[PDB]
RNA sequence: GAAAUUGUUGAAAGGGAAGGGCAUUUGAUCAGA
RNA sequence: GGAAUACUGCCAGCUGGGACUGAGGACUGCGACGUAAGUCAAGGAUGCUGGCAUAAUGGUUAUAUGCCGCCCGUCUUGAAACACGGACCAAGGAGUCUAACGUCUAUGCGAGUGUUUGGGUGUAAAACCCAUACGCGUAAUGAAAGUGAACGUAGGUUGGGGCCUCGCAAGAGGUGCACAAUCGACCGAUCCUGAUGUCUUCGGAUGGAUUUGAGUAAGAGCAUAGCUGUUGGGACCCGAAAG
RNA sequence: AAAUAUGUAAGAAGUCCUUGUUACUUAAUUGAACGUGGACAUUUGAAUGAAGAGCUUUUAGUGGGCCAUUUUUGGUAAGC
């Protein structure tokens, strides 16, 4: 006649269920990344030893990070940057590419930086920063159930799932990148590397693609 | 109450992603890559080096 | 009435604070602070007194002695960070600490603080004599001179 | 700064609570406030959002309303629900018996309802025999008859009822509304 | 009353809620109806068209009494009856002792037809009747006693 | 596309499970390797100015 | 028996106005515990 | 040929110094370590120690110092302006009341509503009570004579909250008030059609229409009060030259 | 004959199938429109977003503007 015990045991277990499943699908995940990389790694050299050249695929994920203030946007950019929910300075968000979508990072081009996440960038982004829009209230992820009771039905169970679809643009990435609340950066702390942020990264800048340094710079921001 | 980063506060890293302590006790951060010896092409060589 | 007095009150119940979580771990001192290393005080009345590093003591003090028979200062407490730590030994096998805590210090001289800084000193100076000019280095006070750097000294 | 895509700081636009000073509306209001967050009952919901409602949005409902709902196939024994004003009627001649509850009952149409059998019952004594609006069929009168909106949208080809404080030949009849004089509308 | 004017919360604040640019003076657009034809034509002809010119016939010293008819419809017919002898008259339906109803003596000029009544027989005497009211009221087995 | 659609689900619903049905973005390029035999790299390089007027 | 304005006394400052904001020094003064 | 190093990148590698912060206030959660007891850096600071115990901290004030700081009000695209008013101070000083109204809201009653013209009464301008009328509403439409609102479960369709049935649930079905769109039906006007009958010129049945109404289609109104808005009024305050 | 700008569409109010009404239409159940019945939910049919969407009433002030980049007219030009 205590109805306390035997339900505190029943969800420790089920707790530790939860925490093995989630143990085993991070350790598929490093196999999985391991093998993709020396894949890759693999077929340059191997096009290279056939005297061909290994045409890596395009990339499929850039990370964007508005770099102007909110005064004076003409409407398009601006509904563009709202679009790609990037409302603020420093604030930064994931977009899969596609036509569509390069097509907005295009007009938006004088305003972001953006380029290319690796994991390390996507693993730090979304532990140290990582918020869940949820009942639109912005939730800090300080937990696996907060992902599992908003994302479980996609069959991400904790962050480093939330990381997967991110990184990997999986069936469920746009429900799982709307869910993440747009990323406060800070300024970068080494500061922007140029004298001037408003001219492209090609120019001397800081907007536009610069494709890989998007890593350098957002560990800076972050 | 007050917001824990991982990457720091290895308690909060380890109460995500259990996966962290398997990672750190086989130092998966640092793990050798298998030695090849492939060599590139005559082609692809000399192709770098035209001027 | 000059207030119409509120229709509810604050209660006066002083809550329990909540459990905190900060257990006190042990001190982790530098590693240049090691028993018998000769130390200048910064502070204090003694300050520029080099003085003998002795026991670290329980309350994060480190327990030194001038000797009080070279420069005059007793067997005391002082704080770690008002200290540098030089890089001068003596060998403290032969001085025997363990009588020296906390509550040794706890609040006119008491007879039996002279009789132990006396058997104290009597072994540190026997340690001592066997490095030339180590007496009067201990004798001496520590000053800065013109054109000392502190971050390039060493000491 | 933030580019806000909404307005800031925007009230909802839907009444919390009665802009009445009623004290037994208010308690009304608190009882079925503890229904609407402790039941899940929809029901429970629009009673309590119904109760802060102003008068033009209650409008009356009369009992030949009721007795047409009740003519309703399925709902001849659901206990009809009205949050405000029943109203008589004596337009209808066979009111069926049944159970109301309502705000307010006019005193003629308490005296249908109970001749006919049925009995009228308040809101709370509503909530302790359907705590979760069980077998009920909530009923709302005409809002859009009212003589104030036939004047709304008011404008030419409309036909949207001047405002107008004589009626009559020579009372805004003549140049604007035959094509003798001038123009139609 | 006057404290829960907005007067009170302009107090302070220059213009009194009336704009610095455009003031408040006297009648900036004429006085009461005027220009209803040049500089109000629009806010006349919408919201207020027909308001210009004359639209029918005169009448020299026209008397309402004249004209005095309240009309009832056959959907009541049945409030003019006192409400306790309403019941007796609704149960026992008959041809005899049919209700009379002095439709003139409540009030009402002309009864309209456009409810309909119970199959009761009721004797309605009126000054006028429509005719769909007479057909219900015979339909139901009454008769319209013509009155003055 | 409707009608494309409902012969692609008909097709789905007697054959298997998997229909993908929506249209979709022009997707970002898989890898490719890039052969040069017989398509050795030839080098241009930037032409001097000239007038040809 | 207010203010403007004024006398005396006391205190203080004062190289072509004065007054103000943030911060602290110095002098004076003062509440709380 | 075998290395190294640079460069770039990664580590859920280790570690030192510095600064700001310590919100919260029984427990509850997720974890870590431990076989387990339990412990922990795990849902926000504790432990130890010293001095002082008052002008010491702090407040206020004056001054000094560093940096900053144009004169308000007003009209204006633009005022510190070489634009206007203002030497100073006190007191006074400008959206009011009324008639009739729009929207909204509160209240009473509700197909009705309004006691206060007046009568009764009174502890006497109060309060309390009341008949007949009258106003508005319950019928519209037509210039008018005039006519005057159910084919039907007061209609069909689409949606529709809520309710009902089944279902663990998802959902499925039924019923669907308000409300929205749409097609109909009814009343009046207009234009046609023109039965029986006949004061043979009256009557106007029936059936229609790219026509029209501020209509009907199980009433919502009336009254009081409040803000805001409207019009006439001195009409927010002050101001002509004039008549 | 561009670039920019611009209309429409990207579904369940959809696609298809059977057959009822008419005074319209056809040589003609020919068709037209509206219906009755029937099949088709994981991606219900591109992307991204969505402090939600829809709806109504009522009122304030305003109805002298000016400046910058770019397009551009008059003018030699102008802080025109
Ligand atoms: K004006
Ligand atoms: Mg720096
Ligand atoms: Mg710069
Ligand atoms: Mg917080
Ligand atoms: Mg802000
Ligand atoms: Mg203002
Ligand atoms: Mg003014
Ligand atoms: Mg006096
Ligand atoms: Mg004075
Ligand atoms: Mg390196
Ligand atoms: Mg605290
Ligand atoms: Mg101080
Ligand atoms: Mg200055
Ligand atoms: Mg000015
Ligand atoms: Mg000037
Ligand atoms: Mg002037
Ligand atoms: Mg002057
Ligand atoms: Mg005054
Ligand atoms: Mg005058
Ligand atoms: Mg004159
Ligand atoms: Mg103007």
């Amino acid at each position: 006649a205590e109805q306390v015990a035997a339900e505190r045991a029943a969800r420790k277990a089920a707790n530790k269920e939860k925490r093995a499943i989630i143990l085993e699908r991070n350790a598929a995940y490093q196999k999985e990344y391991e093998t993709a990389e020396r894949n890759i790694i693999q077929a340059k050299r191997d096009a290279k030893a056939a005297g061909s050249y290994y045409v890596e695929a395009q990339h499929k994920l850039v990370f964007v990070v508005r770099i102007k203030g909110i005064n004076k946007i003409p409407p398009k950019p601006r509904k563009v940057l709202q679009l790609l929910r990037l409302t603020r300075i420093n604030s930064g968000t994931f977009v899969k590419v596609t036509k569509a979508t390069l097509e907005l990072l295009k007009l938006i081009e004088p305003y972001v930086a953006y380029g290319y996440p690796s994991y390390s960038t996507i693993r730090q982004l979304v532990y140290k920063r990582g918020f869940g829009k949820i009942n639109k209230q912005r939730v800090p992820l300080s937990d696996n159930a907060i992902i599992e009771a908003n994302l479980g039905k996609y069959g991400i169970l904790s962050i480093d799932d939330l990381i997967h679809e991110i990184i990997t643009v999986g069936p469920h990435f746009k429900q799982a990148n709307n869910f993440l609340w747009p990323f406060k950066l800070s300024n970068p702390s080494g500061g922007w590397g140029v004298p001037r942020k408003f001219k492209h990264f090609i120019q001397g800048g800081s907007f536009g693609n610069r494709e890989e340094f998007i890593n350098k710079l957002v560990k800076s921001m972050n | 109450v007050l917001k824990k980063n991982p990457l720091k506060n290895k308690q909060v890293l380890l109460r995500l992603n259990p996966y962290a302590k398997v990672f750190a006790a086989e130092k998966l951060g640092s793990k050798k890559a298998e030695k090849t010896g492939t060599k590139p092409a005559a082609v692809f060589t000399e192709t770098l080096k035209h001027d | 009435s000059a207030q119409k007095a509120p229709k509810w009150y604050p209660s006066e119940d002083v809550a329990a604070l909540k459990k905190t979580r900060k257990a006190a771990r042990p001190q982790k001192l530098r590693a240049s602070l090691v028993p018998g290393t000769v130390l200048i005080l910064l502070a204090g009345r003694f300050r520029g007194k080099r003085v003998v590093y002795l026991k670290h003591l329980e309350d994060n003090t480190l327990l030194i002695s001038g000797p009080f028979k070279v420069n005059g200062v007793p067997l005391r407490r002082v704080n770690a960070r008002y200290v540098i730590a030089t890089s001068t030994k003596v060998s403290v096998e032969g001085v025997n600490v363990e009588k020296f805590n906390v509550e040794y210090f706890a609040k006119e001289i008491k007879a039996e603080r002279v009789e132990d800084q006396k058997v104290v000193d009597k072994a540190l100076i026997a340690e001592i004599k066997k490095t030339p000019l180590l007496k009067q280095y201990l004798s001496a006070s520590f000053s800065l001179k013109n054109g000392d750097k502190p971050h390039m000294l060493k000491f | 700064g933030i580019d806000h895509t909404s307005k800031q700081h925007k009230r909802s636009g839907h009444r919390t609570a009665p802009k009445s000073d009623n004290v037994y509306l208010k308690l009304l209001v608190k009882l079925y406030t503890f229904l609407a967050r402790r039941t899940d009952a929809p029901f429970n919901k629009v009673v309590l959002k119904a109760l802060f409602l102003s008068k033009i949005n209650r409008p009356p409902v009369s009992v030949s309303r009721i007795a047409r709902a009740l003519k309703q196939e399925g709902a001849a024994n659901k206990t009809v629900v009205v949050v405000g004003t029943v109203t008589d009627d004596a337009r209808i001649f066979e009111f069926p018996k049944t159970t109301v509850a309502a705000l307010r009952f006019t005193a003629g149409a308490r005296a249908k309802i109970v001749k006919a059998g049925g009995e009228c019952i308040t809101l709370d004594q509503l909530a302790v025999r359907a705590p979760k609006g069980q077998n009920t069929l909530i009923l709302r009168g005409p809002r859009n008859s009212r003589e104030a909106v036939r004047h709304f949208g008011m404008g030419p080809h409309k036909g949207k009822a001047p405002r107008i404080l004589s009626t009559g030949r020579k009372f805004e009849r003549a140049r604007g509304r035959r094509r003798s004089k001038g123009f139609k509308v | 009353p006057s404290r829960f004017t907005k007067t009170r919360k302009h107090r302070g604040h220059v213009s009194a809620g009336k704009g610095r640019i455009g003031k408040h003076r006297k009648h900036p657009g004429g006085r009461g109806m005027a220009g209803g034809q040049h500089h109000h034509r629009i806010n006349m002809d919408k919201y207020h068209p027909g308001y210009f010119g004359k639209v029918g016939m005169r009448y020299f010293h026209k008397q309402q009494a004249h004209f005095w008819k309240p009309v009832l419809n056959l959907d009541k017919l049945w409030t003019l009856i006192p409400e306790d002898k309403r019941d007796q008259y609704l149960k026992s339906a008959s041809k005899e002792t049919a209700p009379v109803i002095d439709t003139l003596a409540a009030g009402y000029g002309k009864i309209l037809g456009k409810g309909r009544i119970p199959n009761v027989p009721v004797i309605v005497k009126a000054r006028f009747v429509s005719k769909l009211a007479e057909e219900k009221i015979r339909a139901a087995g009454g008769v319209v006693e013509l009155i003055a | 596309r409707v009608k494309a659609n409902a012969a692609k689900r008909a097709e789905a619903k007697a054959q298997g499970v998997a229909v993908q049905l929506k249209r979709q973005p022009a997707q970002p390029r898989e890898s490719r390797i890039v052969s040069t035999e017989g398509n050795v790299p030839q080098t241009l390089a930037p032409v001097p100015y000239e007038t040809f007027i």
